[PDB]
DNA sequence: TAATAATAGTTTTTAGTTTATTGGGC
DNA sequence: AGCTAATAAACTAAAAACTATTATTATG
């Protein structure tokens, strides 16, 4: 864990926020609030867990509770709701923003210290471990408050305060037709890890277009599945953590509720005694298995013991080197162990020691694995993974080792098998050709199941009450025409190749 | 952080949908 | 899908792939980095004569290849005896 | 409470957003005493929905309650009464509403024992979409029809459009793909337009209307075309033209 | 006289049960 | 022209991890 996410989107209620240079172009409020919609869309399927919060500055009421004119805060800081993106909509549109300018104020003179006040103020009312203090703020100008020296001046102080407390602050470019004025009053001012400013920007060119994208995902944190250990020999044991880089998500469970009321029942379930109508017990449950005649009773710990074979860990085997796997050889999703000094102090070094060695030598670790207590303890192979940068010198793999898992003789499901068939080289050539033709380059991050992306377009849809629910796009649907003109005939020429001329592969 | 979903905290940035080209 | 040549015959192996949900990115620092668990070399050259000790498979003469002393693929699962 | 009627009665008041919001409205229903449940049972005998909703278009789905607009239980309430259920409140409805507006109305709102008014006609007439695809002499024989048959023959206007009168208008006989101007022609051909009684502008043995006119130069082709008919041109004796069938 | 140390309180996977499930039959 | 079996999916309980706190003893 070891904190979590917050951001406050600050808005100026203004009347350069309420034009546009041309009709195709939205106001920037407009922009402004639909990216708004959309990143809270992505928090309550990604990060819903997180703390949100709306305040306006310029407008000529306030609600802040300190009172400071122009201030008025929205939302506060809270888990996303269906709710608040209705009370945002309402004055989302070319009609929104007018029924927000008459129900509120906007355009007027106020102090950045102010807001930022409020926004602190704000952050003060929080109360759970908090790690990104984020703040976001929309607007293409920067010198009105350079306009006013001591403002600019209370301004700075305030925004190198909130920077010494660790608040951090983006600001979005928005188009103004003069440019936004980079390095006039900002940069120098607001906080930054590295400088780009070169373009006074006179359009909105910054990462709008990510943030308007929506995401649908769960991005589980770095939890540590175990803190397992390798026993070696008896005593030889090291403390290692373990993790799956890649976990099957899957939709979440329903939870039943009322038809009138919508509450979730609380269901509570139990046995009695059927042949009487009293009562039973879970002591007085026996567990059975007849097999043809003769039953056998077992009882909990009756069946827990047979799974006892050891201590939950890792017992090695030997080494055998990477090549005697094979590759079609497989039993279920590969694990990832990571080194920990948590426990075993120097366990580090015996791992960076042993993946040096082992990735010298291309060798497997062969090793004798039990999850937890009372399991049957599997053979695991430990390839060691290297870990590799790019050119930014970002992870793109981890180092250790890769955790895959060695089928049983039972796994091994024999089939009714044929005889060996080869195929003329000219056809061989022919499918060399044909493959060159429709050839990519795949991607991991290019593909998603379309289906719980439509159970999501559907959650937000009926959330959002629309006429209509979105329409999620399959990526998995090959490009039919694409790939039949990008080929030519070479395919009924192949056809005619092998298949008979008189008989279609149909029957 | 370079090559981190704004977003997101934490979090790689999603490159967008791309298909397949033809060259 | 992938091909698997055997001698008397030949097929493709399908393995159901991730979408991007399923995947997850963390952060994991590396030790090489960490010289406070820099090992020594003889500690190195110990792991590597443990790890001669460990070769659970033995380079064949007349004939080179590596036979394996323990193929755990073709033993079944002790839990059902 | 208010009325005991529309107690003891489910209502899924489920779209309440209106210009009446739905807390107000469903207050109102309270106050009335009308039984609420949020989801659709079976005992609820309709479903309140004012603005539509993807919920909404599922109930429409469900083949088993009756989509209620919100018009309908405003006016109930201002009337303290059961409105009827005249179709334009709805939306969608079960088989056996579907069979009792079948009942008590025609496939429109049109009914059997009330009669008629302004209103409800005019409704039904502007629910139906433009429907123009038959011939024009289909439309003749239908009002022509429509005329005679109800003694609807009262129309203050008939000059061509309806039924069964003759006139030439065109100064050449036989080639009527060519307009002749500088003359009466025009107005003739403006004539045969709105008021309505059949035009026919071809010379052929099912005419037996004798009729000269505006034009007075074209009295010696009509007599060039009597002979060629069993029929006598007459010299003629609103129409607005000085007209006669005889 | 008063600080520290095993402890449960949330998620979170995860590993058994349950079910409605197209094909042949003749 | 009548007949039904693996089965992924769903549904559970169950077990661990990961925080968050505190019944205890020196000790005056």
């Amino acid at each position: 864990y070891s904190g979590r996410d917050s951001l406050i989107f600050l808005v100026d209620a203004s009347k350069a926020m309420f034009e546009s240079q041309s009709e195709d172009e939205l106001t920037p409020f407009d922009m402004s609030i639909q990216c708004i919609q959309s990143v809270y869309i992505s928090k309550i399927i990604s990060s819903d867990r997180d703390l949100l919060a709306v305040v306006f500055y310029g407008t000529e009421k306030d609600k802040n509770s300190v009172n400071f004119k122009n201030i008025y805060v929205l939302q506060e800081l809270d888990n996303p709701g269906a709710k608040r993106i209705l009370e945002l909509d309402q004055f989302k549109g070319q009609q929104g923003q007018k029924r927000f300018q008459d129900m509120m104020g906007h355009g007027s003179d106020y102090s950045l210290s102010e807001v930022l006040w409020v926004c602190a103020n704000l952050f003060s009312d929080v109360q759970f471990k908090m790690s990104h203090k984020r703040i976001m703020l929309f607007t293409n100008e920067d010198n009105p408050h350079g306009n006013d020296s001591a403002k600019a001046s209370r301004a700075r102080t305030k925004a190198g305060d909130l920077r010494d407390t660790g608040i951090f602050l983006d600001l979005m470019h928005l188009k103004k037709p003069g440019g936004f004025d980079i390095s006039l009053f900002y940069r120098d001012i607001i906080s930054i890890a590295e400088d780009e400013d070169l373009r006074v920007h006179f359009e909105e060119s910054s990462k709008l277009e990510d943030l308007l994208r929506k995401v649908r995902a769960k991005e589980t944190r770095k939890r540590a599945l175990s803190r397992l250990k390798l026993k070696l020999n008896k005593d030889i044991v090291i403390s290692v953590g373990i993790y799956n880089l890649v976990q099957k998500a899957l939709k979440p469970p329903p939870i039943k509720l009322y038809r009138e009321t919508n509450e979730p029942v609380k269901t509570k379930t139990r046995t009695f005694n059927t042949s009487t109508g009293g009562l039973l017990l879970p002591s007085d449950t026996k567990r059975s298995q007849i097999y043809g005649s003769r039953q056998i009773i077992l009882e909990k710990e009756e069946t827990e013991e047979l799974k006892r074979f050891d201590d939950p860990g890792l017992m090695l085997m030997g080494f055998k080197p990477l090549v005697l796997l094979k590759k079609h050889h497989y039993l279920r999703p590969s694990l990832f162990v990571y080194p920990e000094e948590s426990l075993v102090i120097g366990s580090s070094t015996l791992f960076s020691a042993l993946l040096i060695k082992c990735l010298e030598k291309e060798v497997a670790a062969l090793c004798r694995y039990t999850p937890r207590r009372n399991i049957p303890p599997y053979f695991v192979a430990l390839v060691p993974q290297e870990e590799e940068l790019d050119d930014q010198k970002i992870q793109v793999t981890p180092p250790g080792f890769q955790l895959v898992f060695l089928p049983f003789a039972d796994d091994k499901r024999k089939m009714p098998f044929t005889e060996k068939i080869m195929a003329t080289p000219e056809q061989v050539g022919k499918m060399k050709a044909i493959v060159e033709k429709l050839r990519f380059t795949y991607r991991s991050d290019s593909f998603e199941n379309p289906v719980l992306q439509q159970h999501f377009r559907n959650l937000e849809a009926l959330a959002l009450d629309l006429m209509e629910p979105e329409q999620a796009v399959d990526l998995t649907l090959p490009k039919v025409e694409a790939m039949n003109k990008r080929l030519g005939s070479l395919v009924d020429e192949f056809k005619e190749l092998v298949y008979p001329p008189d008989y279609n592969p149909e029957g | 952080c370079p090559g981190e979903s704004l977003i997101n905290p934490g979090f790689k940035s999603k490159k967008p949908a791309g298909g397949v080209d033809f060259d | 899908a992938f091909p698997h040549i055997k001698h008397n015959y030949e097929c493709l192996v399908y393995v159901q792939l991730p979408f991007m949900e399923d995947l997850r990115q963390y952060m994991f620092s590396s030790l090489k980095n960490s010289k406070k668990y820099a090992p020594t070399e003889a500690q190195l050259n110990a792991v590597d004569a443990l790890i001669d000790s460990m070769s659970l498979a033995k380079k064949d003469e007349k004939t080179d290849t590596l036979e394996d002393l323990f193929p755990t693929t073709k033993i079944p699962n002790p839990r059902f005896q | 409470k208010i009325s005991n009627i529309f107690e003891d009665v489910e209502f899924c008041v489920m779209s309440g957003t209106d210009s009446q919001p739905k807390p107000d409205l469903e207050n109102r229903i309270a106050e009335f005493g009308g039984y609420i449940v949020q989801n659709p049972g079976p005992d609820t005998y309709c479903v309140i929905a004012g603005s539509e909703n993807i919920r909404v278009k599922n109930i429409i789905l469900s083949n088993k309650h009756d989509v209620v607009k919100p018009a309908w239980l405003l006016e109930c309430f201002k009337t303290k009464s059961f409105v009827p259920w005249q179709p334009r409140f709805m939306i969608h409805m079960c088989p056996s509403t579907k069979e009792h507006f079948a009942r008590e109305y025609d496939c429109y709102g049109d009914s059997y024992f009330i009669d008629t008014d302004l209103n409800q006609l005019k409704e039904v007439f502007s629910g139906i979409k433009n429907s123009n695809e038959q011939t024009p002499e289909e439309m003749a024989s239908l009002i022509a029809d429509l005329e005679y048959r109800y003694s609807w023959d009262c129309s203050p206007l008939s000059m061509f459009r309806r039924h069964t009168v003759y006139l030439d208008s065109y100064a050449v006989i036989n080639d009527l793909s060519t307009k002749n101007e500088g003359t009466r022609l025009a107005i003739k051909a403006l004539e045969l337009r709105f008021h309505g009684a059949k035009v026919v502008s071809c010379l052929a043995e099912g005419v037996s209307h004798v009729i000269i006119g505006e034009d007075h130069s074209r009295v010696a082709d009509f007599k060039a075309f009597r002979r060629t008919f069993k029929r006598k041109f007459k010299i003629l004796k609103d129409k607005c033209e000085l007209q006669e069938e005889n």
